[PDB]
């Protein structure tokens, strides 16, 4: 269920969400920050240049947006995702890793913009319902039965395919499309304060170099 | 005062305040109207 | 009580019954008997679907009659029919074709021969009458046709017998506030109606 | 692939449809299903099979069941044929070159009457949805829809351009005036459905459920509202049943009117009207004893102006009629039955006694039909057919020339074989009885009494054709071998329950045996040695079939589904759903696994046994389609139907604003050029007359619309929505406010759209000057200044002339509630 | 342009107790709809590759080499196969 920090405004109230770059972005980057602010709704662009990380925050926060999205890169490869709630909230950062993007690779129409469905496969620790709950307030809460488009968090031993896909429902089952980028991401560290002071306590990160490491998942 | 349902059932009267007899109407007003208050009972 | 065969239950009595004889001439009178009461059954159906299969024929033929004054014109019998058969949209309709043909040509506010036969409608005719008017003074469109009713009924008919008539005060309770709800309405419009004036004494003052 | 199609379809002469007689006694033409045949009465053969140009089977039939005709219809002298169909659509053909002239579709269910009118170039069309539509030949178009009736057409009579009077099936009648194209007059004609009319011009005769046949007056001068068609007494039949069909004639030579009324059973009354001279001498007799009670008697008619006539009877029940007259010894009258039979009677009447206990029939055509339903179809090695029927039609037609050559009498049998030399025919009876015939002599080679104890279901030859296999429902199958050309029974095995299909395999192999427990048995025909048991089918189960290779067999049930099973080991392979009702039987082809499979829903369809497939949906019977046979070789299947038929299968945008502001200028053009009109006609009648203007036709859109322009304004203006009203009115420039001005001032002179209007033209009025007041009051033209005082004027009239009653009413209720209150407060 | 649920939503309606051209009609608008399986460049004057095909290739062929070389690895015999 909905944790401690989420629970005032869990479904009062929509969210709004800022996606931005790391700084100086290569246009595939731009190009990918387009295709994340599109990818969920109430979100929009702000242009980061010549932007210092504290005054962001504290104008996000005063603006009254709920969360916020950087987005880093590799030459033009985009390589990691944090995603800051800004009421004093949590910061989960991803590494993306296998991304492939309709700006690369085909003019297949427009996208579809409705309040989407959601999907979560195995998501079965206490840290998979933390990022669970951290991915999905930043969604439009109550779409309509009949939305046509979901989009999917499918955990692949701590690698989170994700992908969108437009429906309809035919005579003799389901016809489904993929729209949108695909990413495995994988968290690499959850803290809990804002994106502004690294000085926050970590809430978990991964350990990449105990013996035991390559044993379990959610480590 | 307001406009409220029929007291019989022999006629309906709208909201508007003006009604319909069940007989005196048309058979083509009665599919349009049951299919008004059948979309009307649907939301 | 007595029961046929399943539907048709009767009224019977108040209490226990040994009795049933039904024995007349096809199945004529029937007899039944609670302890002491006596019940004594008519008939066969062989009349009372007759008067209603005559009253069906006598419905349908005033229905046409209705149709044809509606189209050829002729709106005091129409009235009448429409009355009769209570059938409400088309009263609506031949009211409000009868104002604007009184609009158009030229004490009297319909026709003489109509609002003479609106004259003449007794207690349950006008009771019915008023609740069409009732119910059509609530739009801001509709309205005139029902001020007008209402007028002719106040001018034609006796205000005694209008008010002891019962049921005419959770009519006219209704349709007091709607009245000068439109009144105060059509007054602002007059009032706004003034700058014609002005606009007029504006281009007599251009020379 | 190579597919199917259909060569030709037979075995219906009448359908269910009416006839037509045309004179040389003549020749008829009726329905078969969904194509029309020509027959000469005098000899019989099938002289035309008017049909469609597309064989029903091809690439572009479409899949559904084919349009059914329904109604004939028959234009004589400029020979034209209408005639209409199940779905609605009325096909006119031209008779000499048997081409199709016109498609009039128009209707949303079947039709039920045609009829020409003016002779030529109109026809009229009812339908069992209530409209009657008027059609032109000469423009192909539907010109007027008569609609008012509420269940369907059953009757009508026209006379060309003024009074049309229709019939249907609630209990009204009505009386349509073509002028106008609105109901006149409406009766309640009979209490139940009203099935019939006819009249000669004096009287009309009506027919409802049950006997009551009433007869109307119509008088077409009338004035008043009801009367101009009135009723004038009801009498009885001797048929209890639905009256419905009545039909008149005037037979020449003296005068003399007769008419018949049709019944749903066997019999058609006829009647003889008689003439007024002995309506003026037989109206005394009855008025005999002498005047209140011979009034009430003399009112209380029917039996008095008609007379009963010869009453005929069919064998069959009846579905149409018609006849001819001469000598009024010659009442020739076709007659259409529905078991497919048509027969022409004519009774003679020597002008006072009709001359016979019971009338005659003179022809009759019966040879190409079957009287039921065909229960079992059958074919040679390729030349012959086989139809086997209930009444005892065992008919033995052939395939190239479509005709019976050979028919026998059996009884109610249900299956049938050959015999594999040919010209040799077993089958067997629903009672315990088998029968053998042959082509060359006659009917019985021999019968077999007591072949069974109750109704035999099905029987098998074997491939040789020496020994057979009668399954039946006495819960026994029997063997039975040719001795010599005789039958003998030398085995029987008795189940536990009512075995219904049998059949071995083409190679003498196994026999499959079709049980009424849900199941079917494969035995060893060398040792009776039951190899399997095929189960798990969930209903009774109909016809089995055994592939060529003896591998594979089929399984057909009322359970809308057949399963295939491999034989070697009692497998299924598949278990697919066909067929929405039942199927009747299914067949293999000759050397391939594709088979065919025909049901109980009017369809056949053909499948592969490798993918499972549909390869082809045959649509072309109307009804429950109970057997089909393939070709022993070659492989062309014949299916037979409950629809009497058998048939052969071989291989192949402004906005508001502007709308506003256009309508506004047009509008003003056509008003200011009918002003300019009246200024000439005014100045041409105050001078010299000798010029004046031509004529200003009035505008396109305008009379196409059929409104003043005033009214079209006005209509436009109410069509803006409120929310851009203000937009609407402040997009339009200065000369259009003027032009509206001029709008606003003409149309405050018509006094029926100014209050039906008065807020709307407030509102847009007030809002145009108050927002244009600038330009208004700095305009200088003595013709827009006495234009706002007289537009200020009228609408200020209005406006206090509706609030007068306002007011009035306001004080008068109160009144009338106070003096109420301090009456019994 | 036009959204690709429009665009899927007018496929269906054009393509329509059978099963092949159901099978058929499925894998053709599985492999249309799905464009992230192939990949696009574009001509300066185009599908030009599939990769999750050849990545599935390219991974089972060294698999099988991994388990052969996993069946060899503490092997000493064999058949001497001369035919």
């Amino acid at each position: 269920q909905v944790d401690d920090e989420y629970a005032a405004t869990s479904g009062i109230m929509d969210p709004r969400i800022i996606v931005t770059t790391s700084r100086d972005p290569s246009t595939r980057l731009s190009q990918f920050a387009k295709e994340i602010k599109l990818l969920f709704p109430n979100a929009v662009r702000l242009n980061r240049g010549n932007y210092v990380m504290p005054n962001l925050v504290d104008a996000c926060k005063k603006s009254g947006t709920t969360d916020l999205v950087v987005l880093h890169e590799h030459r033009g490869v985009p390589t990691s995702l944090t995603i800051s709630h800004f009421p004093h909230g949590p910061t989960a950062q991803f590494s993306l890793h296998n991304v492939v993007m309709r700006h690369d690779i085909i003019n297949a129409g427009n996208q579809s913009e409705v309040n989407p469905h959601l999907i979560f496969d195995n998501f079965t620790t206490a840290l998979g319902k933390r990022v669970v709950c951290i991915l999905k307030h930043l969604f439009n809460a109550g779409p309509k039965k009949d939305s046509e488009r979901v989009i999917t968090f499918a955990n692949r031993g701590d690698f989170i395919s994700v992908r969108q896909h437009v429906y309809v429902r035919t005579r003799e089952g389901v016809e489904i499309a993929e729209v949108g980028p695909r990413f495995e991401m994988r968290l690499f560290e959850l803290r809990l304060g804002t994106l502004e002071n690294k000085d926050a306590d970590v809430e978990w990160q991964l350990r990449r170099f105990i013996r035991t490491a390559n044993k379990k998942d959610y480590l | 005062y307001n406009v409220g349902k029929a007291e019989k059932d022999g006629e309906i009267r709208l909201k508007n305040g003006v009604a319909m007899s069940k007989e005196e109407l048309t058979r083509e007003d009665k599919n349009r109207l049951r299919r008004a208050l059948k979309r009307k009972r649907s939301k | 009580d007595g029961l046929i065969k399943c539907l048709k239950t009767l009224d019977g009595h108040n209490n226990r019954l040994w009795a049933l004889s039904t024995m007349n001439d096809g199945d004529m009178i029937v007899s039944a008997d609670a302890d002491g009461v006596f019940q004594f059954w008519k008939d066969c159906t062989e009349q009372e679907i007759e008067e209603e299969q005559e009253k069906a024929k006598l419905q349908v033929e005033q229905e046409q009659s209705l149709q044809n004054y509606m189209s050829k014109g002729d709106w005091t019998n129409a009235f009448l029919l429409a009355m009769t058969l209570d059938h409400p949209m088309r009263l609506f309709n031949v009211l409000k074709r009868a104002l604007g043909e009184s609009r158009s040509r030229q004490e009297v506010i319909f026709n003489e021969e109509l609002d003479q036969a609106i004259s003449i409608l007794n207690d349950e005719q006008l009771i019915l009458l008023m609740k069409r008017c009732r119910d059509w003074n609530t739009n801001a469109k509709t309205h005139t046709i029902a001020q007008r009713t209402i007028r002719c009924i106040l001018m034609h008919h006796n205000i005694a017998k209008l008010s002891e008539i019962p049921g005419m005060v959770k009519i006219v309770d209704a349709i007091i506030p709607y009245t000068q709800r439109h009144f105060t309405r059509v007054d602002n419009l007059v009032e706004q109606s003034y700058i014609l004036d002005y606009a007029l004494v504006e281009m007599d003052k251009l020379f | 692939y190579q597919r199917f199609e259909q060569a030709a379809a037979f075995g219906v002469i009448a359908s269910n449809a009416n006839c037509v007689w045309i004179p040389a006694p003549g020749q008829l033409i009726t329905s078969a299903l969904e194509d029309v045949n020509i027959w000469d009465i005098k000899t019989g053969d099938l002289v035309s099979k008017l049909s469609d140009g597309l064989p029903p089977g091809a690439s572009d039939a479409r899949g559904a069941k084919p349009a059914e005709c329904t109604y004939l219809e028959a234009h004589k002298d400029t020979d034209l044929l209408a005639v209409g169909y199940a779905d609605g659509v009325i096909k006119v053909w031209d008779l000499m070159s048997k081409t199709v002239l016109l498609n009039f579709n128009g209707h949303k269910a079947a039709i039920t009457l045609l009829q020409f009118d003016g002779t030529g170039t109109r026809l009229i069309s009812g339908s069992k949805d209530s409209n009657i539509i008027v059609w032109d030949l000469v423009g192909e178009v539907g010109l007027y829809k008569l609609r008012s009736h509420k269940d369907s057409i059953t009757g009508f009579w026209c006379q060309g351009e003024d009074w049309l009077i229709s019939t249907s099936k609630d209990g009204m009648i009505k009386l349509w005036d073509l002028k106008t194209h609105q109901c006149i007059e409406t009766h309640i004609a009979h209490t139940g459905e009203c099935w019939g009319l006819a009249v000669k011009d004096d009287l009309l005769i009506t027919t409802g459920t049950d006997s009551q046949v009433k007869i109307w007056k119509l008088d077409i001068e009338n004035d008043k509202m009801g009367g101009k068609l009135t009723e004038m007494g009801i009498f009885e039949k001797q048929s209890k049943q639905r009256g419905l069909k009545i039909e008149f004639i005037t037979n020449s030579s003296d005068k003399t009117s007769f008419f018949y009324i049709q019944n749903a059973d066997k019999t058609i009354e006829t009647f003889r009207i008689r003439k007024e001279e002995e309506i003026a001498r037989g109206l005394k007799k009855r008025e005999k004893r002498l005047l209140t009670e011979e009034e009430i008697a003399k009112s209380i008619y029917s039996s008095f102006i008609l007379h009963p006539f010869q009453t005929i009877r069919s064998l069959y029940k009846i579905k149409s009629a018609s006849w001819t007259t001469v000598s009024s010894s010659k009442l020739e009258l076709v007659l259409t039955t529905s078991s497919n039979t048509i027969e022409y009677y004519s009774i003679p009447y020597e002008k006072r006694d009709p001359t016979s206990p019971a009338p005659l029939k003179t022809h009759t055509i019966e040879l190409q039909g079957q009287r039921t339903d065909v229960r079992s179809i059958d074919i040679s090695d390729d030349n012959k057919l086989l139809a086997t029927a209930s009444n005892g039609s065992l008919k033995i037609w052939n395939i190239k020339t479509h005709k019976c050559i050979r028919t026998f009498e059996c009884g109610y049998a249900l299956t049938c074989k050959f015999l594999p030399g040919g010209l040799l025919v077993i089958l067997g009876t629903r009672n315990g009885e088998l029968q053998l015939f042959d082509l060359a002599s006659s009917s019985l080679l021999d019968t077999i009494e007591d072949a069974h104890d109750a109704a035999i279901w099905s029987l098998d030859l074997t491939s040789d054709g020496k020994r057979l296999v009668t399954g039946s429902a006495d819960k026994t199958v029997k063997f039975w071998d040719f001795k010599v050309l005789k039958l003998h029974h030398d085995t029987t095995l008795e189940l536990t329950d009512d075995i219904l299909c049998v059949r071995v395999s083409p190679d003498d192999r196994y026999l499959a045996i079709s049980l009424l427990d849900n199941t079917v048995k494969v035995f060893f025909l060398d040792s009776m040695k039951f190899y399997l048991s095929l189960y798990g089918h969930k209903l009774p189960v109909l016809s089995i079939d055994i592939s060529f290779d003896s591998k594979m067999i089929i399984t057909s049930s009322a359970d809308k589904n057949i399963k295939i099973w491999g034989l070697d080991f009692g497998d299924c392979h598949k278990s697919l759903f066909a067929h929405q009702d039942s199927i009747m039987n299914v067949k293999f082809l000759p050397q391939s696994h594709n088979f065919f499979s025909c049901s109980k829903d009017a369809v056949v369809k053909y499948w592969d046994g490798e993918k499972f497939e549909c390869i082809q949906k045959l649509y072309a019977h109307q009804s429950e389609v109970w057997a089909l046979a393939v070709a022993t070789d070659g492989g062309f299947v014949v299916s037979s139907s409950h629809d009497h038929s058998i048939r052969i299968w071989e291989e192949t945008s402004l906005k508001a604003g502007e709308r506003l502001m256009e309508a506004l200028d047009l509008g003003i053009a056509e008003i200011e050029g009918l002003e300019a009109y009246n200024r000439d006609m005014k100045l041409w009648q105050r001078k010299k007359l000798g010029e004046a203007p031509i004529k200003p036709q009035g505008n396109a859109v305008l009379i196409a619309v059929n409104k003043t322009p005033e009214q079209y304004i006005m209509d436009t203006l109410l069509r803006i929505r409120m929310s851009q009203l203000e937009d609407a009115l402040m997009v339009m420039p200065f000369s259009y406010v003027l032009k509206f001005l001029k709008f606003i001032d003409t149309v405050m002179q018509n006094k029926t759209l100014l209050h039906s209007h008065l807020p709307l033209i407030c509102k847009n009025l007030f809002f145009i000057i108050k927002f244009n007041h600038k330009e208004l009051v700095s305009q200088k033209n003595e013709e827009l200044k006495l234009q706002i005082n007289r537009v200020k004027t009228e609408l200020r009239s209005a406006l206090k002339s509706t609030e007068d009653d306002l007011g009035f009413n306001v004080q008068g209720l109160k009144f009338v509630k106070q003096q109420w209150n301090l009456r019994h407060n | 342009a036009g959204s690709q649920l429009k665009n899927l939503k007018a496929a269906l309606k054009a393509r329509g107790y059978d099963r092949e051209e159901k099978k058929k009609a499925i894998a053709e608008i599985r492999e249309e709809f799905n464009p992230f399986e192939i990949k696009a460049a574009r001509n300066k004057r185009i599908a030009v590759g599939k990769p999750g095909i050849s990545k599935q290739i390219g991974e089972e062929q060294r698999k099988r080499a991994f388990e052969a070389r996993k069946m060899m690895k503490n092997k000493r015999g064999g058949v001497i196969d001369k035919r």
